[PDB]
């Protein structure tokens, strides 16, 4: 039952490593598990709730920590899903990627501690909680994002800290004699941060005529620039993900992708990499040994390039250059058919 | 080694025609022609900025050597090769039908015959059961 | 008059079910009604107000009750317009319906109360708000809305809680002993989440300077990244109104749809369901019975399917299927061209 | 029934000209053009591709007989014809005039004769007024 | 010097009435001034500040009455610009205008209180408050891009009063027992109204370990669904603008309007107001009565009928009907060529 | 070595003016420099931290002026690489840009400084921290999304306004009597204005049943319209950001670049700037003077206008500006061929 | 008065060729070949569209009528021709210059004589200085 | 000076061949035919519309004395030449080959011989290390 034990083994990668759809769940649940244990974490802080927390906290360690080393164990072994990953070699390199030595290393550290250490077992939460990504998917889409847009964040938040600076000065001045909440210049900044960020706890607010007309002329303006960076960002996901849908809607590059196959199977066939390679050359030599392959090996190089160039195909760039071939075509046909009709009428 | 050096410098012997110790387009079409292919222009101009890197306008016996000393290992055309499988995984779970292969094969662009696709069906496919696995053909061979 | 008495039940239906301009105007009505019955609970769970509210709220819950009853028979009544929903069997299929079924079910509850339920009054609310809905529709769009951004939402809520879960541990060890608001990490967890998220209720705040620099630190991080997925689904919303005005102006797809209207009733007069049907028999006759029959299936099945393919016309699909067909016609004319005046060239 | 079954393959004998057991694209070409309308080699492609299911190039009795023998409610097309009424529907209240039903119609795609359009609407509209109710109309149909 | 009073006359008639460019300079003047005295009115509410308050409100109530009135005056000088607003009868016609109406009225009232009506005084500044907009512009914006998103705002709102109701409720039933700022369900709603707003007065807020942790759970939702209107909101408008952006660098009519203005003037020639045009006859007359003045009309009818079909070209419309044109063109043109190949061939 | 000294002066003026890449690393440590001594200063305003705060800022500030000088020195040693800024008098203008005045001046007053001015000291700070822009990028990027979207800003603030009064009033009249909090109306204005802009201090909150349901019906209207600009700002920057990707991506104005420098250069070399100009003049000698002078500086007058002409390619410009050329040069086309067939026919 | 319904049925009979109690769309166009213009099918459609309410397909006498009591105080072509301008209006203030106004009128669209284009700016603005305002050369004659 | 200034009379002079006082289209033709470029009405309109001011239609002899006596800073092209660089400025540092430079400059537009683009590169390069600057060429050259 080899086809079966191949299927189940792909089956569990695909659901352990990247997933596409109900796979998700799984994760899910496990984030819960890990997410459960961090919240009874906390509960276990409070001294009034640490009985009966770390009583559920210690059953559900032991759980997350079952379920961690046996999805390690399977998943080391449905890497021989992947070629690169077969085999003792092949499975050792994949422990041996950094992602699969933190895990371990959390298993490990956390078997350890249970056998002034809840400390370590909170960090411990907090490492697995990173360890969820995997691949810093989260961190690069923010940070592509954040580059795109820097000088728009830049601009908001310079300016944002320039009327920060000013408000609180001035409301300083304003308040610094008869309201003790502005004591000193760091008590004006720290109300005017916590204004203008829109938290406003309330421990510091101007109380006379000077300070409140102050920061009602500034709040309309310092909100809207602290609340700008959030707005960016989210529009500039939002517009992403749109034109990733168009991308994606637009991918076209079947052909370049099935001649890119055929000619990296006819570059194979002529390579000498096996003996029983007889077929290809009999089909090459039909349609009339190293200058087939040669001549294999180009078609396979201009077959790469123009699949790596249609490799890149963009919203708006598709049609800019359909038309700019196309007008193009358009007058060198009307000038040969000037031609043409120039040689028909010579006659 | 030394054997392979001589069988590729004859190689290059017969790609040369007028012996200048080079390779020029014309010769490039001239054996296309005699492969039964006919070339074009733009062709010979693609083939010259492919293997060409000096900008000379032709090929030499060294560029050809090293090119050739290249395999898969040493073009770094795993993901190349990945997303032109991926490009026909309309599902995108990995799998590709064996019928699928062999119309796609045989009827786009340098089109092979039947038994050739079958041939790569066979060898891509180890277990021969007619789904295809992407990333074990590419990793097998290509990586 | 059954022609009055059809057009009225026609446009009853409309106003009651699926409404399209003015007749939104009723359903708010009927919305207020809820809605003011509603507030009126609450004023009734304060003891001060519970007898003027009480007083009012008897005569609205007698008030929307008749309403609600009285509509859903005229509703009953109404599916008439729809064929499918004809005489005794129709009306109890619509009847059926789990909205509708909620809706009976509602009143009858209400109805026995009015005949330590003042829970199950306000729950009856609850329900009959959740049912001014009857499809689902802001449910399926903020669905569809969130898993096509789901990967940003993600991000921003995944990194938005780990800058939580560091800014209130480092604040937490900042103020654990000079400030009696962090006590346990639960408190900086709590205080972490109210200003992160910008609700700043001011019961916890740093009162010490380096609790003060860090949350000022951590702030300007966390509060974009909290407001972040509401920037995300905004814009968003706003970018699918806009495509799907797009695409509503760029229907184009009448032929298509007139071709199947045509070929619709061709097949059924071809259909052997009335011996009536003999001018398009007459019609086919003279165009020169089972062939006839099968042929006309054919035409409807192609309309069918030529109406699918052209049932999604997008804003940019359309264009860029457009200008290939556009290229390569123009390629083939330009080919044909070359071949017909060679051909005169031989002559 | 059975009279029906040898109705049905009385018309499958009569599509079938060559006698292969099945129906071939050249068959479905003349037979149209004894009806009087001129097939195209795409025309064929598509009739083959919306009867044929397995992809053998022809249509045979029993996916013949499946084919016809779905009736307005099974054919699942409620939808499909309730959007194509829906695109002409420029108001969209729900209601379409007789006489726009024949401009459209009598003129344009698969064209009608005045008698086949004023039978339509005779049969949609039960009331008779000239106003038809496309909704009404295909569920009396097609539900 | 007519045409010096001519000139100044439209000259004042443009700054007053729609502005352009520096004009708003002086409209923002206005503003100011008239902003001035509603800060100087909530001034004077304060016992303390009634006196200088006072005083400099009575100088600006003076300074602001006399620039109204001077405005009203010369705008109704400058009103002949606009050649229905001419003479007696134009400048009572304008007047008579309702907004107009609302400044006389505003001014007259003012002036009798100059001549407990303090109060009626700030209804004034509110009402010359609304007066600023004097066509509705910013609320017909508004009520177009409300109505452009009613689906997705009545989404968010509906989805987020629903969150509200569920968190409040089950917020209340954690804290109504050990927390008096929870002591009914309306204290809960407040709260929670509170929260969601993200405006967190600190009034009221859980301090139970349930009604923190279901607080928790449902603030990352209830939020992000209160503050979504806003950025659905923000995000039309600007999508809006790129549109106007783009559709106003699209007028791309000149042609019909040209031509429009042709047979405009062509037609008022021919038109029979007056008995000194003969230049046109003759122009008529050498092209070769009532026939011609038939002719001409239809001509101005359609050049309008055409300027109305064509007025409003879109951001897409233009580039998709502009390419459906030419692609039935160029299938008209090669068939044309074929057929006139053949008969040459015929030849 | 000359060459290595040019190579090293360009190198430095790259990194410390314009910086394109890595060079921002440098700024961005200068920034950290200054803005630690800004927060230092701050610290040194609270006095119980005054001593150790001083001590710190004290050696910040030599460094910085330090850094700050060098900089300053190298910067106007760099500027060499413009030749415009070359030699005594190119290095005094650049000396008299406004921006070096103002960092010379800054270090020459800190000098003196070092050499009650810790208020001066502080301004100082914000001046320097002014400083980095020297270009008003950040102001001038503002200035135009705030003037691209003036109306819908406007728009929100007025109708917030608006609200912002309507809701302060209403509340007013409901609370005056018995709440202290709403003693006046400009208690009722604060109130209105730390509400609707979400900061909520909590100084002040309705309690009675009418205020509070007043300010509940008002805040979700009102919330949303103080939002709105910062999501009109935060969209409008994400679709500027993004069209002026598209607009980097198609430059595509190679040709007129390449003609302009290639007729620049040959008028130069027809002028009579230089007289060791022969090859140009055999060039143009050997393809039949100041007829060829005059001919040549028309031919780089037609380039530099067909240069500004195609200076303007924008997203949607260039396309259908492309069509409309090709849909006129094809009806040319058309009737080019019309008439030769015509003539062919005849014949 | 009586005498123009008699001069409008002159014009209608003079309009009438063939004496149908209607006129048909050759009739139309022969007397614009009369005229000099020569006429287009497209054209005499919508002739057809623009005159004809109740889709006859002819020109009615009641109709012309209609058509030509209408002058520019019940046209509604204020905000039409204020647009027409505008479209022209470069700078966005309300004035063309007279250069402008002849070049557009005898260059682009119906062309004009010179004397008609004169006669038109000079009507247009009663000071005669060569500036045109929009506002008044649509409100003094056009409102 | 008075020479320069009977030089430019005598080069308008041999400008002008009808001798009407001004330059026509005409006689730029074919004074441009002599010197062998074929000139085009597209590329006359264009440089009539850079000459004239007044509108027209000719070209007259102040014109051509103020405008050919202005020197490269005088007609604030700065910005231009440093755009048509940055056009090829692939990496945007600053610098370009030599090689790049001769190719760009004899196959691009109006096109010049291989010692042209040598002087040229040779002048904008002062240190002729083949990196020529764009700013310090731009700034010797037009400021």
């Amino acid at each position: 039952r080899n086809a079966f034990y191949r299927k189940l083994q792909n089956f569990l990668y695909n659901v352990l490593e990247r997933p596409r759809g109900w796979a998700f769940i799984y994760h899910a649940y496990v984030f819960l598990l890990v997410f459960s244990c961090l919240v009874l974490s906390v509960f276990s802080t409070i001294k009034e709730y640490e009985k009966s927390s770390e009583g559920a906290l210690y059953i559900l360690e032991i759980v997350t920590i079952v379920v961690f080393g046996v999805e390690y164990f399977v998943r080391i072994w449905a890497a021989g899903c992947c070629c690169r990953y077969r085999g003792w070699r092949g499975r050792l390199k994949f422990a041996r990627k950094p992602f699969c030595v933190i895990d371990i290393m959390v298993l490990i550290a956390s078997i350890a501690v249970l056998a002034s250490a809840l400390r370590s077992l909170r960090f411990l939460q907090i490492l697995r909680m990173i360890r969820m990504d995997r691949r810093g998917g989260t961190w690069k889409l923010l940070g592509s994002v954040v580059y795109a847009h820097s000088k728009e964040l830049v601009t908001a938040w310079y300016i944002g800290f320039l009327c920060l600076i000013l408000a609180s000065f001035l409301v300083y001045l304003a308040e610094k004699g008869e309201n003790d909440h502005f004591d000193t210049y760091a008590d004006a900044l720290w109300w005017g941060l916590i204004t203008l960020t829109t938290i406003g706890y309330g421990d510091k607010y101007p109380q006379t005529w000077n300070g409140r007309l102050l920061a009602a002329t500034f709040t309309l303006i310092g909100v809207s620039f602290f609340a700008l960076p959030a707005g960016i960002l989210g529009s500039g996901f939002a517009l992403k993900v749109q034109e990733q849908h168009r991308q994606k809607h637009f991918e076209k590059r079947r052909n370049p992708a099935a001649g890119l196959i055929q000619s990296a199977w006819r570059f194979y066939a002529t390579n000498l990499s096996r003996t029983d390679l007889h077929s290809t050359w009999q089909y090459y030599e039909r349609t009339v040994k190293v200058s087939i392959r040669a001549v294999c090996v180009m078609r396979f190089l201009v077959s790469k390039r123009k699949f790596k160039e249609s490799l890149r195909p963009y919203d708006v760039m598709d049609v800019i250059e359909q038309y700019s071939a196309g007008h193009l075509d358009m007058l060198s046909r009307i000038k040969s058919l000037q031609s043409r009709v120039d040689q028909i009428v010579g006659r | 080694t030394e054997e392979q050096i001589a069988e590729f410098k004859e190689a290059f012997s017969l790609f040369d025609k007028d012996g200048d110790g080079t390779i020029t387009t014309k010769e490039l079409g001239t054996v296309m022609r005699s492969l039964g292919q006919n070339p074009t222009e733009a062709e010979l101009q693609d083939m010259i900025n492919e293997v060409d890197a000096d900008g000379n306008g032709t090929i030499d016996f060294p560029e050809f050597l090293t090119m050739m000393a290249r395999k898969m290992k040493d073009t770094d055309s795993e993901e190349e090769i990945r997303e032109a499988f991926r490009v026909f995984d309309k599902d995108g779970n990995g799998y590709i039908s064996a019928a699928e292969l062999r119309h796609v094969m045989t009827n786009l662009g340098e089109k092979l015959t039947d038994e050739e696709v079958d041939e790569m069906i066979r060898e891509a496919d180890i277990d021969g059961d007619g789904q295809v696995n992407y990333e074990e053909f590419v990793q097998m061979m290509t990586a």
